[PDB]
């Protein structure tokens, strides 16, 4: 839930930086995919840390 | 005739196959371990029994 | 695993030559009815029937055991083929 | 029909027992109870308590002796003692030696109707001026009782020892399919028993079977 | 339920009525019209793949049925529901490599 | 369960052992009654299970339930086949298929 | 007569008979293709004093691995009302054989989620894992499949 | 059987005397396998409490439910005093008996993992 | 310090159910005694089952009877639930006769009574008959052990007889409880309770005794070594 709530505010910042014309449609799309890639990675590590520490 | 088959022929067959091996093959035969030799153990039932270690 | 397979591979320069020696010896045993064997009565491979212990019918099992004893000599050009065939039939008829 | 029972023994410490053929399922039906009994109920002897003169507790070290106290206690767990008198429920063994000597089991002061099966068992090596004065308590019992569970003290400074009573060290059993004529589902039971030599593997089995039969008589009187 | 009905394996009542006769081989229904309709049942017929198509009567003599009420179960249906199998008690656990 | 408690049986010794390993697994909350812990496992769809060979429990609580399972059209009776010698083909003289 | 026991007067196996591999379903004879018996057969026939029959046994038999209970027979001859066969065919016989099949080792099971497997072992009820109240389970599925 | 328990109750406390630790564990203040420091070394309660003369003793204790196969414990095997689980001892024994060479078996296994 | 023969309690409900308590027992003997008896009770207890059926004007199992609602497959499936108690121990086989007609629902009651033979579930439904429905059959019930499929025994009293799968075992369910107990000096003792369900042809107590005797007789086999 934490990583998702964080990811949504990050996504909002990329939308504000789009509508202001700082990044293109291309650049915005690329940044969104990157955010979700890293957010995915983060939750993977979280699944396995919780398993290792609390349910080995 | 299957009803004419008595119990001594099963014992005779055990003698026949003694020490002999058969080849088992599974398609696709991708490499040479697609065929391997096994000493058969006669079983009731219509299924061939395969050893776990050779499944890979 | 075949009993003493690692030692059997020790004896040959090529694993395939072991197969040739084993196969040929087993053919000799079958042709001459096992009476040319180099095994001793207690070394004979045995098979458990309903009756009890009987001789293992399998000539390939026999041949490998014989090989392990050391009593078999194998190689190339040891003896003319006809001479070998005739000497074996003189010693052990069919 | 009636299964044939087959015995293969090595000395007094090992035996394999094969019962075949049995009706389907009976291999594990017999094997499991016997194994449970053979581990838990077989009467044997163990070291339950030890006093070493200047040693206060289990983790102390003895001056002049190579082994620590823990190691000596361990060696004592390995001592195999056989009570010849049926009524003897316990014994105290004494050992005092010093100087340059490797103390074995035989060194224990002989006690009447108490046989030490493994007299060559090492206990401790003593250096110059090293001194070993100790009393060991040997009780009759069954199974395995940890030191903290029996809590036996003849005196203060007496150290309680995990009590390994069982003459049976290991039991392994394997059931495998076998055929009599047309029936292939029959069972073949192979039972493997390791003892310490005080009770023989064949003896232990017979004792185990007896206990179970007796327990079957308990279904008699409501 | 719908799968059995569209499959045409199961047998249903045309109109409201009362069941006159129930057999392994046939079911006779008396409708509102007064007309007596007889439904023969397909019993142990061999399909293209050799599975047995057979219909079993699910109603009894004197039963009041409505329009669309089940008369016979087709193959692989239980009281008009698609039955492709059994409900078994399962344990999820390894067992000795079997 | 409630049925059993009325029938005059309490928690089994082996049920306690399984409960021990289960609280080591973080499945049940420590300090609760044996009944409360069994109910915690049951809400996870797991039950105590006895090995019919030994009588001893499976060392952990196991998922058990009703599953819908079908027998498919591929049956060994149809597929098992063997040949010593038999029919051969017209031109090739090889065995038929 | 052991071989013909379950055949009716006309040579068709009777309804309700149990047929096993090798058993005759419909008896049939075919005229032997003209051939000169080998000198071995000349001598054999001469030794036993039995004329070689004109016809051979072409009977339909149960194939290997098949068989069951005979539930139906259809016989269609030529020259009987309502039936006309393809040219040259005197008569056609159909035998319908039924079998009740119990689940066995090698049969394939599956659930609706894609779990599929073949039955490798059928255990007696006493080996089956069971609930505290004595109920044995039906199926044991390996969690490694999930 | 070769995985070892890790428990949170002890949580790395220091103890001067091992009998203090066993007493603290007996009070239920510290778990058997919780990592702990007794004297200067960091050991676990189970390593002090259960010290087995040979493998057969460790496994007999498992049979009687004194310890599980995953509990870390002190076992004397082939002359050295080891900190492992009975399970890891059992694995080493499985290998050893299979190959009928006990020394080589001990060389091959990675026991601590 | 050695434990001594325990009190053996017996709680029975009718002929169907029983509870059998043994306490106190040495630690671990609860399953040591309980389990082999459970295994033996589920398998080796002799019993009775329908082994064959002849229905008049029915050539095989896949037939169907005019006037009857159930097909023969279902009829034989209902006969597999028939529980038949033999009062005379010397009696190994009985052929039950049934003749029924008219708009009746044939139950197990309708079997023509045979001496020294009691039907434990006479309400078991057998076939639904309709006006003109005629069911006349002969079912052969035998005494045996375990599960013998029709393919193994192949029992036919006459030509059109249909062999039936025979579940011989009278035991429906076996569970056993192991609870904690003390002699008040000593703890971790075992209290063993055998719960035994039966079809009524044999009694849970009778079942338990045969189970004990089988296990006892089996321990005998360890006598002559080799
Ligand atoms: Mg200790």
């Amino acid at each position: 839930k934490q990583y998702l709530e964080e990811a949504d505010r990050k996504l909002l910042q990329i939308e504000q930086a789009y509508e202001m014309g700082f990044l293109t449609d291309r650049e915005r799309y690329d940044q969104i995919l990157q955010l979700w890639t890293e957010t995915t990675e983060k939750v993977t590590q979280a699944v396995f840390k919780n398993f290792e520490e609390n349910y080995p | 005739r299957q009803r004419d088959i008595k119990d001594e022929v099963w014992d005779a067959l055990e003698e026949v196959i003694h020490g002999k091996v058969v080849l088992l093959n599974r398609a696709p035969t991708l490499h040479r371990l697609g065929i391997q030799a096994f000493q058969p153990v006669l079983v009731e039932g219509q299924s061939i029994q395969l050893h776990p270690l050779v499944c890979e | 695993a075949e009993p003493g397979i690692d030692k059997l591979f020790g004896m040959v320069d090529s694993k395939y030559r072991l197969t040739v020696v084993v196969a040929k010896r087993a053919q000799q045993l079958l042709r001459h009815g096992f009476k040319n064997t180099v095994l001793e009565p207690e070394e004979r491979p045995k098979m458990q029937t309903l009756e009890g212990l009987f001789d293992d019918p399998n000539a390939v099992t026999w041949a490998m055991k014989e090989l392990l004893t050391g009593r078999l000599v194998f190689g190339e050009n040891l003896v003319p083929e006809d001479r070998l065939q005739k000497e074996m039939e003189r010693l052990y008829p069919v | 029909k009636a299964p044939v029972f087959t015995v293969r023994t090595q000395g007094r410490e090992y035996g394999e027992f094969v019962l075949e053929p049995l009706e389907r399922g009976f291999g594990v039906t017999l094997g499991n109870p016997l194994r449970r009994i053979l581990l838990s109920s077989i009467p044997g002897t163990a070291v339950t308590s030890v006093y070493i003169e200047d040693v206060l507790h289990e983790f102390s070290t003895i001056p002049g002796v190579k082994e620590d106290v823990v190691e000596i206690i361990l060696n004592l767990k390995e001592l195999v003692v056989r009570f010849l008198n049926p009524s003897l429920q316990t014994v105290t063994l004494l050992l005092k030696a010093e100087g340059p000597k490797e103390v074995k089991a035989r060194d224990f002061l002989p006690v009447a109707d108490v046989e030490i099966m493994n007299p060559d068992l090492h206990i401790a090596t003593l250096e110059e001026g090293g001194r070993l004065n100790m009393e060991v308590r040997v009780d009759r019992g069954v199974g395995y009782v940890p030191a903290e569970k029996h809590g036996i003290k003849d005196r203060i400074n007496a150290i309680p020892v995990d009590a390994v009573f069982s003459p049976v060290r290991r039991v392994a059993f394997q059931v495998e399919d076998t055929r009599l004529g047309q029936r292939t589902d029959l069972d073949k039971l192979t039972l493997r028993i390791w003892t310490d030599g005080s009770v023989t593997p064949l003896e232990a089995l017979n004792q185990a079977v007896e206990i179970l039969r007796e327990h079957l008589t308990y279904f008699s009187n409501p | 339920e719908r799968v059995v009905r569209d499959s045409l394996a199961a047998l249903y009542a045309e109109e409201d009525g009362e069941v006159a006769k129930v057999d392994g081989n046939r079911i006779v229904v008396r409708y509102e019209d007064g007309r007596l309709v007889e439904y023969p049942l397909r019993r142990f017929y061999r399909s293209n793949q050799g599975t047995a198509l057979d219909q079993r009567p699910r109603v009894v003599v004197g039963q009041r049925v409505r329009k669309g009420d089940l008369l016979a179960d087709g193959p692989a249906s239980e009281n008009g529901f698609l039955a492709l199998g059994q409900n078994v008690l399962v344990a999820i656990m390894p067992f000795d490599g079997y | 369960f409630g049925k059993r408690k009325g029938e005059g049986f309490g928690v089994d010794k082996r049920e306690v052992e399984v409960l021990r390993r289960a609280e080591k697994l973080g499945l049940v909350t420590p300090g609760k009654t044996p009944e409360e812990q069994l109910k915690e496992l049951f809400l996870q769809g797991k039950v105590v299970l006895y090995d019919g060979r030994t009588g001893e429990p499976i060392e952990g609580p196991i998922v058990v339930g009703q599953m819908f399972i079908m027998k498919l059209y591929h049956m060994v009776e149809d597929k098992m086949h063997a040949r010593s010698t038999g029919p051969y083909s017209l031109i090739t003289q090889q065995p038929l298929g | 007569e052991a071989a013909l026991r379950d055949l009716d007067e006309e040579g068709v196996v009777r309804i309700g008979a149990e047929v096993k591999p090798g058993d005759i379903l419909v008896g049939r004879t075919s005229f032997k293709g003209e051939s000169e018996p080998t000198p071995e057969e000349r001598l054999l026939r001469s030794i036993f004093g039995e004329k070689a029959r004109d016809v051979k046994d072409t009977s339909l038999r149960v194939p290997p691995g098949e068989g069951g209970i005979v539930v139906r027979t259809v016989r269609l001859r030529r020259g009987d009302p309502g039936v006309e066969l393809k040219p040259g065919v005197r008569e056609v016989v159909r035998v319908y054989v039924a079998q009740k099949r119990k689940l066995q080792v090698g049969d394939k099971l599956a659930n609706r989620h894609g779990n599929k497997g073949v039955v490798a072992k059928i255990l007696p009820v006493e080996d089956m894992p069971h609930l505290p109240d004595g109920t044995p389970v039906d199926v044991i599925l390996n969690p490694l499949g999930v | 059987i070769t995985q070892v328990r890790k428990e949170k109750k002890g949580a790395g406390l220091e103890f001067a005397t091992p009998e203090e630790a066993l007493a603290a564990h007996e009070r239920g203040e510290v778990a058997l396998n919780a990592p702990i420091k007794v004297a200067g070394r960091e050991t676990s309660v189970g390593r002090l409490k259960y010290v087995f003369a040979n493998p057969d003793e460790a496994l007999l204790a498992v049979a009687h439910g004194i310890v599980d196969l995953q509990d870390v414990v002190t076992v004397r095997y082939m002359g050295k005093r080891l900190e492992t689980s009975p399970g890891r001892i059992l694995f080493a024994r499985i290998v050893a008996e299979a190959v009928e060479d006990e020394k080589v078996a001990w060389e091959l296994i990675q026991l601590d993992v």
